């Protein structure tokens, strides 16, 4: 806040960002069909993610 | 609710459950959809007098940040230590 | 009068294939806690007409990449195959009696397999060719597997016939003396026909479509077609296999009512499954043949060698 | 999820997009009826997580 | 007659379009999870003839479910293109109607109509599931109206 | 308090043995998955038959705007752009004038339904009730154009809905 | 025997509605052929009806008229077609259906409900509802120069 | 010539299905439509790049163990022998060493996939 | 009077939340030894 009516800046912190970027260390040594299942493990929105 | 007794004993086999004690399909037990008028209560700053606003402002009790040190003994933590979590007493293991 | 036979065959197995589609529709819908196709037609009678309708006006496409004959050649092999798969069958009565009905359902089998795995390379494209890749991995699974099964139980009927299996089961279901057999046969039906737990050449959650995922209008319901018929064709087999129906020769269509219910039942079984588990890894359902049927199936067929001869019922040869 | 969308549009007019929650409170109290109904849903709900 | 004709064939094919709808399994944002909401058991999409499909060459519909930015209009014009016609989008919510709360954003697509052409504007933020399963009960009705063939006698 | 959901040791009496090799080599757990599955066959389907049956709402839903009159039938907005500065979207335009009769009211009144998020913050910031949300949600159009609503669209809306929200409003503005 | 009476009710279900031919019409029409109490009738022709024994969502639904407004909805039937008195009751926003509590009167009120007119000639355009901002200087009808 | 004659129907049928397919519907032909497909964005390399197979070995071993499968298949006709006991004994001998070859790929870890 | 949602006087009744698997099935000896007499069944 600035002291203003409007706010200055507002950065969300979306849980799932840094479990998205985590992604590539949590599949190491898997299959494709068990990267379908890590990325449902995650509960990944991209609403949040992306903003 | 209008299956017959063969089938909701069929269908009680088959899951293992007693499936018409908590029916997800809603009957007769929910709220009318019609309701009386509600007459909601005030708050705590409704009152004739001993209610200046200026007693009663969180705004203008905020305040600048303290500067603890600027560029212009025991060792401490940010706080104490957390206190170790106990097992649930109500279902420790599931 | 042959053709007129032929032709009292593959129209009903077309038809029967498109109300499969309504069928299954219907009962996930209800295992859903929903109704499925209900508006076109009553009760969704007309749906499986629409589907058919619609695709067959749709627009086909040659994708840029593809090879053309080979894209053309699959789906015209998928279906041409699933219904060659029927004329063995007797119900009760072949419309081919063959002595070695058996192999050439084995045979007609491997070769339907190659629809898949030219329909998906010549797709030219990433998705196809990881579906057909997935389907070479399911036919080394389950291949060895499913023709050892089959001999252990044609150790009890004594020939590869498959009008004998009739007279085999006279007295008793052979799903007596050869349940567990009779599991992993089921088993194996799933994985060949591609059926869910085991629908990996096309995995559409991972694949999108996998192997047909180029496929459009006309070509795509070939491959449909040829998918749903196999399912029926499949289960058809179990119930001769397992569950023989007694033949009266002066009413023979007391058989095939007896025999049509088993198979329809059969089949829903696969629908019935399919609303209820999880999808396999590929890499596990080649573990779970390998490292688990396949030794319980060799050492089954060395019991079902042994226990003719030791007991002295070995059957007939004719 | 259906049902619980229903309580989200019964406090605030919309299934999904309530804005509800606001800087001093809520925006809207509870319609009468509406903690009798979330306790319905609250008795059956463990045993779709059981069948689940 | 011709005319007679071509109008009971008219109806035909249109009757197995409107009847047969294969969405493609498309969804973008928050509109996607009312698009999920039509799919389960209260709605029941299926009952119509309405089932997903994952590939675009077994769609027939585009639904635009959500917010379209600049970064994806490319893959979104892509994945359109390659359904086989005919070919129908319905556009579901105020994002891809027209921009919606992120209009005057500089990484979003002002409507997705800028991208595709559209059939059916399914308003909400988001609609409501029996609100896009009222646009699609009108892109039915829509198809139902097609005179193709009666055009073409014509011609 | 915490709990452990996976952290249990499995027995090792041949009892216990036996009944895990039935299972795995009887597949009892998959048959009591299939057993789950047919029960749900006979239960009566949660489908409604949409658009002969509708899902239920309440008082408070926000659906298509309208802007509404006194029973006088004068309008009740008078153009003092509360919900035009409220609007998160900006999806409000308004112009305003004197009228003939010197009367405060709107010569343009648009909401653009593509830009709406129908939050229903005009309706809050309303100090007469002039904009509402009405309960209709069965408005998808055509065209892009077709949900441009200017003044007359909007109080042909109010005319059309007003006996719906006069009595919606009746139910829920005392909780307002 | 309960399958017994289940098959009596399936009768029955034929005999509430008119005979086959009224059983069929509904069959075809709504894809339902339970029997419901009549609610209710509006100016249009659409009927109301009600089962309190049905769970919550199908224990009132509506019938269209096969003609409104000059449109022949025998099987062109939209959630549109519903007036807004019998919107509130229809979609559960109230208990009371407007034949016992009737809305209130307003002569500005539309009498003739219209449903969803996109796609047709009574489809609304939009326009900008103001006068022109900048009025331009005419030049003179006479020559004089 | 039944045999032949139920062959050619069946792929006869087959053929006019897609000879319907192709030349009934209306076509649009142009390059985005029939561009190969991966969720939107184009391809990054050629379909025809190699693929590795993780699964190689259990692949040849397939080979082997399905000629084994050939030899086991008469076992039915064998049985009508009336040298039963050398019959008997040459069967079982036969599937021990398949399940001999099937123990020693298991203990070699030749049926787990290359990663 | 003040009137506003609230619960009844006594409050609600209880809520279930704790899993609950119903322990059912034969055990497996009951189980091998049915299959076993199926499979001598057979066999004779
Ligand atoms: C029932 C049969 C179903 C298959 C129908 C195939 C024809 C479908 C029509 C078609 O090909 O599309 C148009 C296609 C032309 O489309 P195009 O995109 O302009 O060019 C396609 C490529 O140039 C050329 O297309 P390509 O890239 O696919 O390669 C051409 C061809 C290669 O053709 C050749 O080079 C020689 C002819 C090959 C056929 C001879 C058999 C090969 C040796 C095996 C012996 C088998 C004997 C039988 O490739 C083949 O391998 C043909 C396989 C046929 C298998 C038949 C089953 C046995 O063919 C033409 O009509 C000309
Ligand atoms: C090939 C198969 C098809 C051919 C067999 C045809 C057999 C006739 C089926 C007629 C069913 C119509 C029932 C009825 O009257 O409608 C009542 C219904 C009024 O009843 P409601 O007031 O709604 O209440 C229903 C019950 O309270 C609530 O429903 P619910 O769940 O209580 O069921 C009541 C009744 C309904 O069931 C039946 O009446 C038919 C039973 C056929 C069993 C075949 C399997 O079932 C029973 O009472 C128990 C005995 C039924 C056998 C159950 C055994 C299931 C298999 C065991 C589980 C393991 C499977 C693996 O009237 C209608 O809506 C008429 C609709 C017409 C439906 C189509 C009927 C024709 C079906 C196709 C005919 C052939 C083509
Ligand atoms: C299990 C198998 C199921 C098979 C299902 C078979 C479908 C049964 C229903 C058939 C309905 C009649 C076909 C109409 C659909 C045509 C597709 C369409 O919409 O085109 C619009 C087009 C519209 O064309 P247009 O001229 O108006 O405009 C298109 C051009 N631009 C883009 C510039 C505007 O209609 C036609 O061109 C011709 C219509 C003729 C309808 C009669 C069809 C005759 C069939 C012979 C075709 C010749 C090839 C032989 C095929 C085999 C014959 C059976
Ligand atoms: C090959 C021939 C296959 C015959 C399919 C016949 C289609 C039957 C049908 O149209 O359903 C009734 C349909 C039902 O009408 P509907 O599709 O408008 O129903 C709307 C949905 N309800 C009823 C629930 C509100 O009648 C028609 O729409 C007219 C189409 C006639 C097709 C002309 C065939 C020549
Ligand atoms: C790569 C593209 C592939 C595309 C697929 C094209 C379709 C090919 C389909 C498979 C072709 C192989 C067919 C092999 C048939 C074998 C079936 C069989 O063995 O029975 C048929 C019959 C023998 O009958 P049987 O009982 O064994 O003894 C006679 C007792 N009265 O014997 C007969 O009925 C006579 C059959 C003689 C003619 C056989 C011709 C086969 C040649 C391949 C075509
Ligand atoms: C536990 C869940 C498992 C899920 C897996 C799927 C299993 C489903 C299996 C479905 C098939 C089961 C059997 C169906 C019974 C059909 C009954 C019938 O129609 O025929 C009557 C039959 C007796 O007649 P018949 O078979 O001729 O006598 C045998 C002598 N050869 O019957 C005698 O009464
Ligand atoms: C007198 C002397 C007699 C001598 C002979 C005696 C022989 C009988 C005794 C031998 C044992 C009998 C049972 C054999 C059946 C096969 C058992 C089997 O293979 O199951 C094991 C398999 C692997 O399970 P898993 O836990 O993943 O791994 C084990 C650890 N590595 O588990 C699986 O297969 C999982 C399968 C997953 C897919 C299942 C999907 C369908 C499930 C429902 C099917 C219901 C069955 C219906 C059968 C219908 C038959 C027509
Ligand atoms: C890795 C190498 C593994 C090699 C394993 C080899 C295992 C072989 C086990 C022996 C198999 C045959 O076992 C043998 O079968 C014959 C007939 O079938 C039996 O013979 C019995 O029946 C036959 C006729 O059927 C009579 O002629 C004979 O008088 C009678 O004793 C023998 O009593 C039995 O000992
Ligand atoms: C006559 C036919 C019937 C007789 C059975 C013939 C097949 C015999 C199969 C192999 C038997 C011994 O060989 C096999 O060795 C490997 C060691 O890596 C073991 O395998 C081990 O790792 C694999 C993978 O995790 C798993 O099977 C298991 O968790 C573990 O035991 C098998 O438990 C053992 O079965
Ligand atoms: S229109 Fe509304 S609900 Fe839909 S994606 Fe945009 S913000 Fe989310
Ligand atoms: S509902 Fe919200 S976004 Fe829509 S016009 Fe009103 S204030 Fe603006
Ligand atoms: S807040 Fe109400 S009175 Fe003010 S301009 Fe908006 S509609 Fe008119």
């Amino acid at each position: 806040s600035d002291g203003s009516s409007r706010p200055y800046r507002c950065k969300i912190k979306a849980p799932g960002f840094a479990h998205l970027a985590g992604l590539d260390k949590m599949s190491k040594g898997h299959m494709l069909a068990d990267v379908v299942a890590i990325i449902g493990t995650q509960d990944i929105v991209f609403g949040e993610v992306d903003r | 609710a209008s299956a017959t007794r063969f089938i909701q004993w069929l269908r009680n086999w088959a899951s293992g459950r007693d499936l018409q004690a908590k029916l997800q399909l809603r009957y007769q037990e929910i709220s009318k959809r019609t309701q009386p008028p509600p007459k909601l209560p005030v708050g705590p700053s409704h009152k004739l007098s001993n209610n200046y606003y200026c007693t009663r402002d969180g705004r203008r009790e905020a305040m600048p940040p303290s500067i603890v040190m600027s560029s212009q003994k025991k060792a401490v933590s940010p706080a104490p230590p957390i206190k170790r979590w106990e097992l649930s007493q109500d279902e420790p293991y599931l | 009068m042959f053709m007129i036979n032929i032709l009292m065959l593959i129209i009903p197995i077309l038809l029967a294939v498109a109300f499969l589609t309504l069928v299954e529709r219907k009962v996930l819908g209800y295992m859903q806690l929903r109704k499925g196709p209900n508006v076109v037609g009553p009760y969704g009678l007309l749906q499986p007409i629409a589907d058919a309708i619609k695709l067959f006006i749709k627009e086909p496409l040659r994708p840029a990449t593809s090879s053309a004959s080979m894209f053309i050649l699959a789906p015209i092999m998928a279906l041409g195959l699933a219904l060659t798969m029927w004329i063995p069958l007797p119900m009760p009565y072949p419309l081919i009696n063959m002595n070695l009905g058996v192999l050439f359902m084995l045979a007609m089998s491997s070769l339907a397999v190659y629809s898949i795995l030219w329909s998906g390379w010549a797709s030219n494209s990433k998705y196809a060719l990881i579906g057909a890749l997935r389907a070479v991995a399911q036919t080394i699974s389950y291949e060895v597997t499913l023709a050892i099964i089959l001999l252990s139980v044609l150790l009890m009927s004594g020939s590869f016939t498959l009008s004998t299996l009739i007279t085999t089961q006279e007295q008793m279901w052979l799903i007596l003396p050869a349940w567990p057999l009779a599991m992993m046969w089921f088993i194996s039906t799933l994985a060949e026909t591609n059926r869910a737990p085991f629908d990996l050449t096309e995995g559409e959650s991972e694949l999108v479509s996998g192997f047909n995922v180029e496929y459009a209008a006309g070509p795509f319901a070939l491959f449909f077609m040829a998918e749903y018929a196999n399912i029926i064709m499949m289960n058809i087999f179990t119930a001769i296999l397992f569950l023989g129906t007694s033949h009266n020769p002066h009413m023979p269509e007391l058989y095939t009512i007896n025999f049509t219910i088993k198979s329809l039942l059969l089949t829903m079984s696969f629908l019935w499954i399919r609303a209820s588990y999880p999808r396999f890894r590929y890499d596990q359902l080649m573990h779970l043949l390998w490292k688990n049927f396949l030794p319980l199936t060799l050492a089954l067929c060395m019991w079902h060698v042994s226990l003719p001869i030791l007991t002295s019922g070995i059957p007939p040869q004719t | 999820r259906e049902k619980m969308f229903e309580f989200y549009e019964r406090v605030s007019g919309a299934r999904m997009h309530a804005a509800y929650v606001r800087p001093g409170g809520v925006h809207q109290d509870l319609p009468l009826g509406l903690m009798d109904d979330i306790y319905e849903f609250s008795k059956n709900f463990s045993l779709r997580i059981d069948e689940l | 007659r011709g005319e007679y004709v071509v109008a009971k064939l008219d109806d035909l094919i249109n009757w197995a379009r409107r009847s047969s709808l294969w969405p493609m399994t498309f969804g973008l944002a928050c509109c996607a999870v009312e698009m999920m909401h039509m799919a389960a058991p209260r709605y029941d999409m299926d009952r119509f003839g309405v089932v997903f499909r994952a590939s675009p060459r077994q769609s027939d519909v585009m639904i635009v479910a959500g917010t379209l930015t600049n970064k994806m209009a490319p893959a979104l014009r892509k994945v359109y293109d390659q359904m086989p016609e005919p070919r129908y989008v319905v556009s579901m919510g105020s994002c891809a109607n027209g921009g919606g709360y992120y209009h005057y954003s500089y990484s979003v697509v002002r409507g997705c109509d800028r991208i595709v052409p559209v059939d059916i504007y399914v308003p909400g933020c988001p609609p409501t599931a029996e609100a896009l399963l009222y646009g699609i009960l009108q892109l039915q009705k829509k198809i139902k109206r097609e005179k193709r063939l009666r055009i073409w006698y014509r011609r | 308090t915490y709990k452990y959901v996976n952290l249990r040791e499995p027995s090792m009496d041949m009892k216990s043995v036996t009944d895990r090799a039935a299972q795995t080599l009887l597949w009892t757990e998959l048959i009591r998955g299939l057993g789950m599955t047919l029960s749900y066959l006979f239960r009566e389907p949660a489908t409604i038959n949409y658009p002969f049956e509708k899902g239920p709402l309440s008082p408070r839903f926000r659906g298509e705007h309208a802007l509404r009159r006194y029973p006088s039938g004068e309008e009740r907005c008078i153009a003092c752009k509360l919900c035009e500065a409220v609007c998160p979207a900006q999806a409000i335009t308004i112009e305003a004038e004197p009228r003939a009769d010197g009367s405060r009211r709107t010569t343009r009144y648009d909401i653009d339904m593509t830009k709406c998020i129908y939050c229903g913050f005009c309706q809050e910031a309303c100090p007469v009730d002039a904009i509402v949300e009405g309960p209709n949600f069965e408005f998808s159009t055509e065209t892009h154009e077709e949900l441009l609503y200017n003044k007359e669209k909007l109080l042909n809306n109010g005319d059309k809905w007003e006996a719906e929200i006069a009595a919606n409003i009746q139910a829920d503005y005392l909780y307002r | 025997m309960e399958l017994l009476q289940v098959l009596k009710r399936g009768l029955q279900q034929v005999s509430g509605h008119g005979g086959l031919r009224g059983y069929l019409r509904v069959l075809f029409r709504a894809n339902d052929v339970r029997v419901g109490t009549l609610v209710g009738e509006d100016k249009y022709g659409n009927k109301y009806y009600e089962d309190n024994k049905q769970f919550f969502g199908r224990h009132r639904w509506v019938i269209y008229t096969t003609e409104m407004n000059g449109k022949n909805t025998f099987w062109d039937v939209d959630g549109s077609m519903v007036p807004p008195e019998w919107h509130r009751w229809l979609h559960c926003m109230t208990d009371d259906p407007p034949t016992v509590k009737p809305p209130t009167a307003r002569k500005f009120i539309w009498t003739n409900h219209k449903f969803n007119l996109s796609g047709t000639p009574q489809q609304y355009v939009p326009y900008s509802t103001t006068r022109k901002k900048i009025q331009e200087w005419v030049p003179p009808s006479t020559p004089y120069k | 010539m039944n045999l032949m004659l139920a062959l050619l129907t069946n792929f006869t049928l087959a053929t006019l299905l897609v000879i319907i397919a192709f030349w009934l519907p209306q076509l649009n032909v142009y390059s985005e439509k029939t561009s190969p497909y991966e969720c939107g964005f184009d391809p990054m390399g050629s379909a025809r790049l190699p693929f590795s197979m993780k699964f190689f070995l259990v692949a040849i071993t397939f080979l082997l163990f399905d000629l084994e499968i050939a030899l086991l298949l008469p076992l039915p006709w064998a049985s009508q022998t009336a040298n039963l006991n050398t019959m008997l004994t040459m069967a079982l001998f036969l599937i021990i060493l398949l399940a001999v070859s099937l123990a020693y790929e298991w203990t070699q870890k030749g049926l787990e996939w290359t990663e | 009077k003040v009137k506003q949602d609230m619960p009844p006087v006594g409050g609600y009744g209880p809520i279930d939340y704790k899993r609950n698997l119903p322990r059912r099935g034969l055990s497996g000896y009951s189980m091998f030894a049915v299959g076993i007499g199926a499979l001598l069944f057979g066999y004779w």
